[PDB]
């Protein structure tokens, strides 16, 4: 069974990180944080929480909304950064590969920006400082990809992954970035998915295959959802966006790839039962954050597994969406629709 | 039945007939797939350089050709009240064209099927895969020499 | 917009619903409406040889024949269709046409799986070789009344002969009928053919009737419509019974798109060649290679050089078909591009020819260039 060698390297991690579990906020802490009248009552109903004393040495008069997941995020940073040095062999592969679905996004960022000839400084804030890599202010210069793969992008982990990037060799737009962006996102979920299928051990590589299939298939929705707006993409052209792995690919990836408007999206679908109850809604995006939680949920029941480092990380990042979304009705007197969070645990 | 001519002295011999051309048609079948991979692939592109690029499948099928002359030269030499030194003298020709050949049907798959490939984006790139086939080719023929040079002592001065 | 179909056999559901196995009243339930001017032109398919000496006196597809031709939208098309054929059964260069393509009406394992193999590929071939060329009748200036369902049948016929030769080589390599009825009924799915009149013959031998839904009758009409006209039979010097059935030749072969001055003969022979007359003329048989080059190298490239050559365009064929596929070699995906090598040669003999007649690219379908 599964607990004889997980924990020769990988106990301490997994105790730690429960125990960053048990500090998720619950149902009744948001209920508490919701009923605050001002911003200062919402720094001392969170003060009583495991985020405590970490608005600590701002002001009483400097608290702003974006203050506040500045600081939030940070500390789950650090605890990221904090596990991650203490592992080892194949789970510093594993958060090494999580890392790189977030330096996709800062290359993406930083392409895009130097484009529309604005400051470098600004934007290498606002720029994610979980995937780094060093040699990232590099990308703002030289404004063809062919410069840019010669020069700084064969170093970096990312260079896998430009194979089926080469078919242009002009200048980029905004359309032409963001198809190298789901290029690359396609070569990294497929090459996720298979070092998780080769090298993880049994209850943490089936939870990290349906994790994983999970977020293929969201992006296969909103890329279909995405190319029937005011675009032309031949069919052909527009399967090499969306990724091979997942519950939906091998039938409904044919359907997405040739629906021409909102209608061949949702009889693609249709066909799919864990789906097709989401394309009449409210927001589309509500959903997606509710199956996650609830597949993250089911991820911290395994015991002796390293899915749980996705889990906490995913469950995490999710609660720094609710805090902003309460502080940013706080600070506006928005009190309408407040109670619009996603909360499981 | 004497001490050197035992009656489990056609073992040897048996089984070094068997293993010549068990050997060399593996490392032919190797050379043969691993190459025909990178000419179906790349006679996708360029459907006239097709009688080109057959020549590293020739190389691999003459491997073969190799083991069947050694095969059929140690079999007529067997006998039932044959010694133990020609039993002996049958399996060392006979694993000497099968390993060798074995060795020289890999360096030909894997030399070939990236030549094919290579030499579709550069004309002047086929004749050093000819030039480096020639030297993989010549490896199976050393372990030939060897099983014609101990096939011919076989039978020699032998009681 | 030239024809159009339909597959739901529920709209006119009246005339197939009940036990109506007989051609004795079956124009007299045909009625059963206002129709009057669309009734009894629709039975005019099966009423010379559908009740005078006829098996069962229907089946299935030749009662369901006649309520897919629906005829209500217009009938005008479909009238000058039944004008133009059964005149055309009249000359004896017709009924010849219905002689060729007519009966009179251990190692020889390998021996045999070699030509049952063979006949599976090169039944296969031109299977596909149809299917690309019912995509060139759908462009525009085309037609597709005529053309559809005269190269829907031939794809079907070489589909069947494919799986004959597949089912008999795997039949006779295992050993040395409910497989046949298999393919033959689950190709009978999918769209349905436009109807074609039905070429009745009668002749001293007897009243013979061909159907034009079989591949053999397909087969020998357009072998018909292949010779240009002489200097006799067009004339008005000898006015004798010319100008309804040479007229309905040569409408017939321009309603292909062939002009009345090609030629077009079958070459497949075990004799001795087309010998000068009907022997090419030199930019025509440079133009076949052309097509056969274009053929043999790829499922995709005969339909854009044809609407290419119909725009005048046909010396910038080798950069219009030209595409990039990946190629992974030992210093990563290179990215080539296959094109069609047409030599110029070639290359302005496509610009001789303005457009691809229909007939032309069907004897290159069926192999008789």
């Amino acid at each position: 069974m599964e607990g004889v060698y997980f924990n020769i390297d990988n106990g301490f991690i997994e105790g730690v990180v429960r125990g960053y579990r048990n500090g998720l906020l619950s149902n009744n802490q948001y209920i508490n944080l919701t009923q605050c009248d001002t911003l200062e009552d919402l720094k001392l109903q969170l003060s009583s929480t495991d985020y405590g004393n970490f608005l600590s040495s701002v002001s009483s008069e400097s608290l702003t909304t974006s203050l506040i997941q500045e600081y939030a995020s940070s500390k789950l940073y650090h605890e990221f950064n904090y596990i991650r040095d203490q592992s080892s062999g194949s789970t510093r592969k594993f958060m090494d590969y999580i890392t790189y679905g977030y330096m996709i996004d800062n290359v993406a960022l930083m392409i895009t920006g130097t484009i529309h000839d604005r400051d470098k400084g600004e934007i290498l804030q606002r720029c994610h400082p979980l995937g780094w890599f060093d040699t990232l202010p590099t990308l703002s210069v030289a404004t063809d990809l062919e410069s840019l793969y010669e020069t700084v992008l064969v170093d970096t982990p990312l260079a896998p992954y430009f194979k089926n990037c080469f078919d242009t060799a002009e200048e980029l737009d905004d359309m032409n970035i963001e198809i190298i962006r789901n290029k690359l996102y396609k070569a990294y979920l497929e090459d996720f998915y298979n070092f998780v299928t080769e090298e993880i051990p049994e209850p943490a590589k089936e939870c990290m295959q349906t994790l994983l299939g999970f977020e293929a298939d969201r992006r296969s929705i909103n890329i279909a959802l995405n190319s029937l707006q005011s675009s032309d993409i031949d069919p052909d052209l527009k399967s090499d966006l969306l990724p091979n792995i997942g519950k939906l690919y091998p039938l409904a990836t044919f359907h997405l790839a040739q629906a021409q408007d909102f209608e061949g999206v949702r009889a693609a679908l249709a066909n799919v039962y864990e789906y097709r109850g989401f394309l009449e809604t409210g927001n589309l995006e509500d959903h997606f954050y509710q199956l996650e939680m609830e597949l993250c949920r089911d991820a911290f029941t395994q015991q002796f597994a390293i899915s749980t480092v996705w889990a906490w990380m995913k469950s995490k990042e999710q609660e720094v969406r609710n805090i902003t979304w309460i502080a940013e009705c706080i600070a506006q007197n928005q009190r309408e629709r407040i109670n619009n969070y996603i909360s499981v645990y | 039945m004497t001490e050197l001519c035992p009656v489990y002295a056609p073992f040897f011999g048996a089984i070094g007939c068997a293993s010549a051309i068990i050997f060399t048609s593996l490392g032919a079948a190797y050379g043969t797939a691993k190459s025909g991979v990178g000419i179906c692939a790349t006679c996708v592109l360029r459907p006239d350089l097709l009688f080109k690029n057959i020549v590293p499948v020739i190389m691999a099928g003459i491997i073969a050709i190799y083991g069947l002359v050694v095969s059929v030269l140690v079999c007529y030499s067997l006998g039932q009240k044959q010694a133990l030194y020609t039993g002996f003298i049958q399996l060392g020709a006979g694993l000497s064209v099968g390993l060798s050949g074995l060795a020289a049907g890999f360096a030909i798959g894997i030399v070939g099927d990236a030549g094919v490939r290579g030499s579709s984006q550069q004309p002047r790139l086929f004749v050093g895969m000819i030039l480096i086939l020639i030297f993989a080719e010549v490896l199976g023929l050393y372990g030939l020499i060897v099983a014609l040079l101990l096939n011919s002592r076989a039978t020699q001065d032998v009681v | 917009a030239s024809v159009s179909e339909g597959v739901l056999r529920k709209k006119y559901t009246k005339f197939f619903q009940e036990n109506i196995k007989t051609h004795l009243d079956l124009k007299q339930a045909l009625l059963k409406e206002e129709k009057p001017e669309t009734a009894l032109l629709a039975y005019s398919l099966v009423s010379p040889s559908g009740y005078r000496g006829e098996p069962l006196t229907e089946r299935k597809i030749l009662e369901v024949v006649s309520l897919l031709d629906e005829v209500k939208v217009d009938g005008d098309t479909y009238q000058q269709l039944k004008n133009t054929f059964d005149s055309i059964s009249k000359d004896p260069r017709m009924q010849v046409s219905l002689e060729n393509q007519y009966p009179g009406k251990g190692v020889g394992l390998l021996v045999a799986t070699g030509r049952e193999l063979h006949k599976a590929s090169v039944n296969g071939d031109a299977e596909a070789y149809h299917h690309q060329l019912e995509q060139i009748s759908q462009l525009p200036g085309r037609d597709q009344r005529l053309s559809m369902p005269m190269q829907q049948t031939l794809a079907i016929g070489h589909a069947m002969l494919s799986a004959e030769g597949a089912v008999g080589a795997t039949l006779g390599m295992a050993t040395g009928y409910g497989l046949n009825n298999e393919v033959q009924d689950q190709l009978k799915q999918g769209p349905m053919s436009g109807v074609l009149p039905r070429l009745e013959i009668s002749n001293v031998k007897g009243d013979f009737t061909f159907s034009m839904q079989e591949p053999a009758a397909v087969r020998a009409l357009m072998a018909y419509l292949g010779p240009k006209e002489d200097t006799s039979m067009s004339s008005p010097q000898a006015p004798k019974e010319a100008q309804e059935m040479e007229a309905a030749r040569l409408t017939l072969k321009q309603m292909l798109g062939s002009s009345p001055n090609e030629h077009l003969v079958p070459d497949v022979d075990s004799l001795l060649k087309l010998s000068d007359e009907d022997m090419p003329s030199q930019t025509e048989s440079t133009a076949n290679g052309a097509f056969k080059k274009l053929l043999s190298e790829d499922w995709d490239w005969l339909m854009p050089a044809v609407r290419a050559m119909d725009k005048g365009e046909a010396g910038k064929i080798n950069e219009k078909l030209t595409y990039k596929l990946p190629l992974d070699a030992a210093n990563g995906r290179v990215y080539l591009d296959k094109s069609p090598n047409l030599s110029d040669a070639q290359l302005d003999a496509l610009d001789k020819l303005g457009s691809p007649s229909q007939l032309r690219l069907m004897y290159l379908a069926e192999g008789w260039i």
